[PDB]
Formats: C-alpha cells, sequence, structure tokens
C-alpha cells in the first residue's frame, strides 16, 4: 500500500510508513518542540507575510514576546526583506522595540547580524 | 602603570558628580512612596 | 651530522627506479624533470631555458615515456638519484594511485584525555622531526601537500648498516612510512608497519609535535582502509564522520533548506511518497509484483543502506567501500547474556548487504542500524542497543 | 540615545533641563493627582489610579 | 612595551571618562523644591488611597 | 593589612555606580518618562 504524508500527517499514521531517519513532518508536533522544548516562554506572532512577486521578495514582520518575566514582559518587532530563492537576507530592521529594553537593545541592535540579536535578547 | 591612579581620581570626582545628580534627582524618595 | 640532507646519493637499483617511473604520465615527468634541474642540477649541460626547450622538443615529438626514463636515468643522473628524487616519485606514486595504499588511523590524545586537534607549521615540524629523527637513524623526511584533500603527507625514509662482499660503500634504503596530517583534526594516518622502525617514526612524531604537553597516539582502528579520499570521509575532519550508512543524509543536508528559502517547496507542503510497513511477519511467508511498489521498496533499501533517496552519487557502491568489519551482538534473553558474532568480508560490505536485501534475503524492516552502515569501518561489541568500538 | 533622542543635541545642556523636566513633571504629576481625587474620589476610579501608578511606577 | 600599549589604551580611556564628566557636570540646588512636592504629593496620594 | 581599602586596584562599584546613573536619566524607560507615562495614564482615567 502507497501512502502521501504530509504537515499535517496524524503521528501514527506517521510510524506506520517510517522507515527513513528523516525528521517527523508532523507539524504540530514541530512547533510543540520548538514552543516548549528549546524556546519556552517566548510568545512568537507572525502577522503579515505579504510579498512583493515581481521581484522576488517576501516581506515579513514578526513580533518576539519574551514572556519569562510575565508581570513586565519586553517584546521586540522584526521586518525582515527575503530572497525567496538563493536565500539572502538583503535588509533587515527593528520596526518597535518595548521601552523597558530599549536602551540594551539599542545598543546591541546597532550590529548586524540579527540572529545574534535574537540569541542576545533571550539569552 | 601610572594611569591607574589618573582613572582612580577621574572615576571618583565621576562618582562624585553622578551622586550628586542622583541626590538631586531624589529618585529614592519617589521610589518608596510610588508603591 | 647523522641526518639526510636533500644532495646525499643513496645506492638504488637501476631497474626497479626504471620500473617505478614507467607507472608515471609524461606530463607529470615533465614538470619533475624541470623543477628537479631548476632546484639541484645534473650532469647533463645546458640552460635551464635550454633544457626547457629540449623538453618541449620532446612533447611535441611524441615520444615515449620510455625514452625520456631512460633518459632521466641514464645520462641525467646516471651516478644515480639523489633522495629527494626517490622520495618525489614515491609521493607522485601515491598522488596518481591512492587505491594502492593503505592507512591506519591513530587518534593524538593529550593530558586528561581531550583530543588534541593537531596543527602543523611545516619547515619547522620537517626540521624538528628530521633533528630528532638524527639522533638514531639515518632519516630523510619530506613533506607534501595533496593537490585535492586537505591533508600534509609526511614521507619518512630510514637508513640502515651494511664469501666476501667486494666493496659498495652503500647506505641501504627501507620501505618508506607514511603519515599523513590532516590540516585540524586529532586523527592522524599513517602506512601499515608494525616493525619496530615504524614505533620509532610515530614516537618521534609524538615527541616533535607537542613541544608543549606530552601527546600519545592512540590507535583507534586495527583494520587498515585503502584510498586516502576514502579515510578522510570515514576519519577525517568531515560531516560524514559519526554519520554514515542511514544518517548520511543529515552529513550531506539534503532534506532541509535554509531557513530564508521558499516555504511552498517545503517537504511538509509538498510531501513525500512511502509505504505502509508491515509489522507483522510476513517477510519469511513469501511474485512480479507492481512496478511502482517494487520502486518503492527499492528506494526504502537504498534509503536504509545509503541514507539518501537517489544514493550520494554501480548503485550498489557505497560513499567508502568497506573491506572488514566484524560485530559482536550482545543480548540479555533472561538473565544470560547471549553473544552473535558476525564478521564479514569482501570488496564493499554494505553494498553487498544492500545488494541481498534488494534480493529479498535478508528482511530491511529488522536489519539493525550497526549492520546497515551506521558508525562504518568500526568493528564493535553491541550491548542493551549501543554500539562501542573495540580498541 | 540622548543625541538621537534630542535632535537638538547640547547634550551638557539636557542635565539642567532634565532637572527642569523633573521639577515640573512632578507639579504637574500633582496638579493631575488632585484634579482627580478631587473630581470623583469614587471606589472604581481610585482603585483604577492606584493600580496603574504602582504598575507604572514599580514596573 | 606590552605594559605601555595597555597603558597607553587605559589613558585615552581615562580621557573618554574625562570628556563625559566635564559633560556631564551641571551645578544646581533644586532638590528641596522637588523633594516638597513629593512630600506634598504622596500625603495628597495616600489620603486619595485612605478614600 | 586585612581590613583596608585606599588603592582602587580592583573596584566595581564603579561600573554599577554608572549603570544606575544610566538606567536612571534613560531618555526612553528612564525615570522622567516613567513620570510622563503616569501622566498619560491618569490623564486617560480621569479625562
Amino acid at each position: 500500500r502507497v501512502e502521501r504524508i504530509n504537515g499535517l500527517t496524524n503521528l501514527q499514521k506517521e510510524l506506520v510508513t517510517k522507515y527513513d531517519t528523516l525528521p517527523l513532518l508532523n507539524m504540530n508536533l514541530r512547533l510543540s518542540y520548538l514552543r516548549d522544548h528549546t524556546y519556552p516562554h517566548l510568545q512568537v506572532s507572525v502577522q503579515s507575510r505579504d510579498r512583493v512577486h515581481n521581484d522576488g521578495i517576501e516581506v515579513l514582520v514578526v513580533n518576539y514576546k519574551f514572556c519569562r518575566n510575565t508581570m513586565n514582559p519586553f517584546e521586540i518587532q522584526f521586518k525582515m526583506f527575503y530572497k525567496f530563492e538563493d536565500s539572502t537576507l538583503l535588509k533587515w530592521e527593528i520596526l518597535r522595540i518595548s521601552t523597558n529594553v530599549r536602551l540594551k537593545a539599542k545598543q546591541l541592535l546597532a550590529t548586524r547580524n540579527f540572529q545574534k540579536c535574537l540569541l542576545s535578547l533571550y539569552e | 602603570l601610572p594611569s591607574l591612579k589618573e582613572y582612580t581620581k577621574k572615576s571618583k570626582e565621576l562618582k562624585e558628580t553622578m551622586g550628586q545628580m542622583i541626590s538631586d534627582s531624589h529618585e529614592e524618595e519617589i521610589k518608596e512612596v510610588f508603591v | 651530522e647523522l641526518r639526510l640532507e636533500d644532495n646525499y646519493v643513496p645506492t638504488s637499483d637501476t631497474l626497479v627506479v626504471f620500473k617505478q617511473l614507467m607507472k608515471l604520465p609524461v606530463t607529470v615527468l615533465y614538470d619533475l624533470t624541470l623543477s628537479w634541474f631548476a632546484k639541484f642540477g645534473g650532469s647533463f649541460d645546458g640552460d635551464i631555458y635550454l633544457l626547457t626547450e629540449t623538453l618541449d622538443l620532446l612533447i611535441e615529438k611524441g615520444v615515449r615515456r620510455n625514452v625520456i626514463v631512460n633518459r632521466i636515468l641514464y645520462v641525467y643522473w646516471p651516478d644515480g638519484l639523489n633522495v629527494f628524487q626517490l622520495a618525489e616519485i614515491d609521493c607522485h606514486l601515491m598522488i596518481s594511485k591512492p587505491e594502492k595504499f593503505k592507512w591506519l588511523p591513530s587518534k593524538a590524545l593529550r593530558g586528561d584525555g581531550k583530543p588534541y586537534v593537531v596543527k602543523l607549521q611545516p619547515a619547522k615540524f620537517i626540521e624538528n622531526l628530521q633533528t630528532d629523527l638524527a639522533k638514531i637513524y639515518h632519516c630523510h623526511v619530506y613533506m607534501f601537500k595533496h593537490p585535492s584533500l586537505p591533508v600534509l603527507i609526511t614521507r619518512i625514509q630510514l637508513f640502515d648498516s651494511n664469501l666476501d662482499k667486494f666493496q659498495g660503500k652503500p647506505l641501504i634504503s627501507r620501505r618508506p612510512y607514511y603519515v599523513a596530517f590532516p590540516l585540524n583534526s586529532p586523527i592522524i594516518f599513517h602506512s601499515v608497519d608494525k616493525d619496530i622502525y615504524a614505533r620509532l617514526v610515530l614516537q618521534s612524531i609524538s615527541r616533535t609535535i607537542s613541544e608543549r604537553e606530552t601527546i600519545i597516539f592512540k590507535p583507534v582502528q586495527k583494520i587498515p582502509v585503502k584510498s586516502i579520499h576514502n579515510i578522510m570521509t570515514l576519519l577525517g575532519p568531515s560531516r560524514f564522520a559519526e554519520s554514515m550508512g542511514p544518517w548520511e543524509c543529515y552529513a550531506s543536508a539534503n532534506f532541509e533548506r535554509s531557513p530564508l528559502h521558499d516555504y511552498k517547496k517545503h517537504q511538509g507542503l509538498t510531501g513525500k511518497k512511502v509505504m505502509v510497513r508491515e509489522f507483522d511477519d510476513s517477510f519469511l511467508n513469501d511474485g512480479k509484483e507492481e512496478p511502482e511498489i517494487r520502486r518503492l521498496r527499492l528506494e526504502k533499501n537504498m534509503i536504509k543502506f545509503k541514507g539518501s533517496a537517489n544514493g550520494v552519487m554501480s548503485r550498489y557502491s557505497s560513499l567508502v567501500p568497506i573491506e572488514k568489519v566484524g560485530f559482536t551482538l550482545k543480548n540479555e534473553i533472561n538473565s544470560r547474556i547471549i553473544t552473535i558474532k558476525l564478521k564479514f568480508n569482501g570488496n564493499d560490505i554494505f553494498g553487498g548487504l544492500h545488494e541481498l536485501c534488494d534480493k529479498n534475503l535478508i528482511n530491511i524492516d529488522k536489519v539493525p542500524g550497526w549492520l546497515a552502515g551506521e558508525n562504518g569501518s568500526f568493528s564493535g561489541t553491541i550491548m542493551n542497543g549501543d554500539f562501542q568500538r573495540e580498541q | 540615545s540622548i543625541k538621537e533622542a534630542s535632535e537638538d543635541d547640547d547634550i551638557s545642556e539636557y542635565f539642567a533641563t532634565y532637572n527642569g523636566k523633573l521639577v515640573v513633571a512632578l507639579e504637574e504629576m500633582k496638579l493631575l493627582l488632585e484634579e482627580a481625587v478631587k473630581t470623583f474620589g469614587n471606589s472604581p476610579e481610585k482603585r483604577e489610579k492606584i493600580k496603574k501608578i504602582l504598575s507604572e511606577l514599580k514596573k | 612595551q606590552r605594559l605601555q600599549i595597555l597603558d597607553d589604551a587605559i589613558q585615552e580611556k581615562t580621557s573618554e571618562l574625562a570628556e563625559f564628566e566635564n559633560m556631564v557636570r551641571s551645578p544646581s540646588a533644586g532638590d528641596n523644591a522637588i523633594p516638597g512636592l513629593l512630600q506634598i504629593i504622596q500625603s495628597y496620594i495616600n489620603l486619595l488611597e485612605e478614600n | 593589612s586585612q581590613d583596608s581599602e585606599d588603592d582602587s586596584i580592583r573596584d566595581d562599584s564603579n561600573i554599577l555606580d554608572i549603570a544606575h546613573f544610566v538606567d536612571l536619566m534613560d531618555p526612553y524607560n528612564g525615570l522622567l518618562k516613567k513620570i510622563n507615562k503616569i501622566n498619560e495614564n491618569l490623564s486617560n482615567e480621569l479625562q
């Protein structure tokens, strides 16, 4: 029996048809891992992934809400410009910073390589 | 290192200026009465 | 004074050198002749440009390599080849024919037990090695970098002492000992030799690498493997080390792309085509099965043994052929340790096992990880489901 | 931060004017709190104002 | 010479700190008015919270 | 001797004071901007 499995496949149905070493495609399970285990207490949110298909450039805006200190959590909002093929980050800019982390993030975000910025903010 | 004593006196002057600025600001007086 | 310089001539048999240069192509012979006459010179009289023009006339004459071999062994250097020549021709044979040499890996452990990532200053390392080995034997060492691989291969040649044997005044050579240094890796590849001279060379190498804290070489494998490219794929500082067999997909990263990429071509959206594997014992019970699901079970065996659906690219040939592996599987069936010793032999163990799995002789749903090519070229004991290698 | 938040930079003048702005800000906040106390003096409004002041001051 | 270049870097940093120190020295004596306003505001806020 | 501190060969009270002073007059969070936030909250609650 030939079966097609996608990102919305059941976990039991995936374990029925598992004979490779690739990671599990159950995307709810993948995001459950990503939310609960590697980065807990972080309410990420994406709200606009609009694109300029003439240039082949994707515009992404995400909100990172570091809610480990639930009384006064500090949140940030990025804007990324993809290349959507031959993936190059042409430009990224910081749309909004919460004022209670604004100075430390202002000193940190002045440098490039925003992956370090996100990891440093979470740490 | 002759410049260590220079930093000692410079940091003493800077700390004195910052301390008198903080005392003029009265942050500790308004902090306790706001909680 | 016991160190051997790059201008001494040893006693080498002319016929052995004659048959040794036969295997080299004409263009490396040309490059060697110009480099040798530019550095050391020869008995032939002429300008360097004049000799370049003479070899040019030889190469647009289309002459066979035999004539130029007789020339460079009979008029250019009739008395005998210098040690640098004898080392460089054999290193060029190593470059031309890498499959004719077998290597043995050895980790560079140090101090507490953390491996030492060996880094070489090549000229100073050669000078220090030659001065260290000069105290014991008549040593000449030659070092070069691979044109393709990121290694530093040395060649250590040791010379001994010498009815009435008339007179030779010789210095008889032995078989050279090769030690390959990868750029940044604790694993050290050396030639297969267990006599006292090989131990001396490895000992002097360990003493002359260190210079800060004492370093010991512990052998991580006792079965030699051919083809230096393969031993860099296995034990060298690459991604394919510690990800082999069914896990070569992680070492090649052909299944995931960057997070900055198109999300319409993601694996979870397009999906992949698989088959329901029967967990009930039905392999032993069972003809002209459908050619689409036959392709899927062939792909299943291909995935299990090479990691990729299309493989790392007849088609059974793995990324690294393995000659000898021996696994000692141990289980605990009701408080009894039950050992099974599986030994293997051939030109490519896991390719042959893949072919046997394709012929429905071995169940691909029950073939374990270590049999499938995981932690390849390592022979060890499987206790509690965990493979620990032998020593 | 002061340089990009002023646009008239004169950063030495930021501190005396900081003290003056603090004085006028406290007297203005005094005026607003007196107006809020005299205007309603209710139960829900006073509790909401106290909670807002405590939340904005402590955190 | 290593300590010389270390002391030169330290001296440059002290010059920067002294530049900042002249930049912040603002003479004032207005703390009494701020303290009185804070005391009055605290008393009125306590009176409002008491109701 | 043992209970003495006259040469600042290693001191970190100054960096603590620098951090406190910077946190005090921050143009974004600071002390004056907290007072302004209290002002806007009181204005929204009253008017």
